[PDB]
């Protein structure tokens, strides 16, 4: 049973910071890329595994960080200067597989 | 060989942009998709030059740099 929780939002004032992170369960992570994505629905973080290769989305420039942990299981996100219309449903996801998500608030 | 293709397709928005930025510096246009004119236009390497290749990455990075050093880091 694929799993991935979902957890560290809440509600923030900008210039303020959240910090997301997704706990992956049941299969092997470290092989496969994760993501993050906030809502249309639009992608925003995208780590690649093995952690070389990363692509953030244009909102998440210089200011949002995808890390990974793969000792194992862990996928961060770093909101730095948080923005009301980046106030959304964080959904940390893989491989078809996307998290049941988050609830960002900012105000 | 064709993984970065759409992978480049799908990290740009406006594919007219570096289209319009590789004018007189082409007919692969009759092609209907829009990834279409994108993948045949990396099979002409040959009519390419070090120029050509120039061209691109440097209207990447002039773009977007993170797309340059990741088409770069490959």
């Amino acid at each position: 049973q694929v799993q991935l929780q979902e957890s560290g939002g809440g509600l923030v004032q900008p210039g303020g910071s959240l910090k997301l992170s997704c706990a992956a369960s049941g299969f092997t992570f470290s092989r496969y890329a994760m993501s993050w994505y906030r809502q249309e629905r639009e992608s925003v973080a995208r780590i690649s595994s093995g952690g070389g290769t990363i692509y953030y989305a244009d909102s998440v420039k210089g200011r949002f960080t995808i890390s990974r942990e793969d000792a194992k299981n862990t996928v961060y996100l770093q909101m730095n200067s948080l923005k009301p219309e980046d106030t959304a449903v964080y959904y940390c996801y893989v491989g078809g597989f996307w998290g049941q998500g988050t609830q960002v608030t900012v105000s | 060989i064709d993984q970065h293709r759409a992978a480049l397709i799908a990290r740009v928005t406006n594919v007219e942009w570096l289209l319009d930025a590789l004018y007189g510096k082409q007919a692969v246009r009759a092609e209907p998709t829009n990834p279409s004119k994108m993948r045949k236009l990396f099979s002409f390497t040959p009519a390419w030059n070090w120029t050509c290749k120039d061209l691109l990455l440097q209207a990447l990075r002039e773009s977007q740099s993170y797309l340059v050093e990741d088409l770069e880091r490959s």
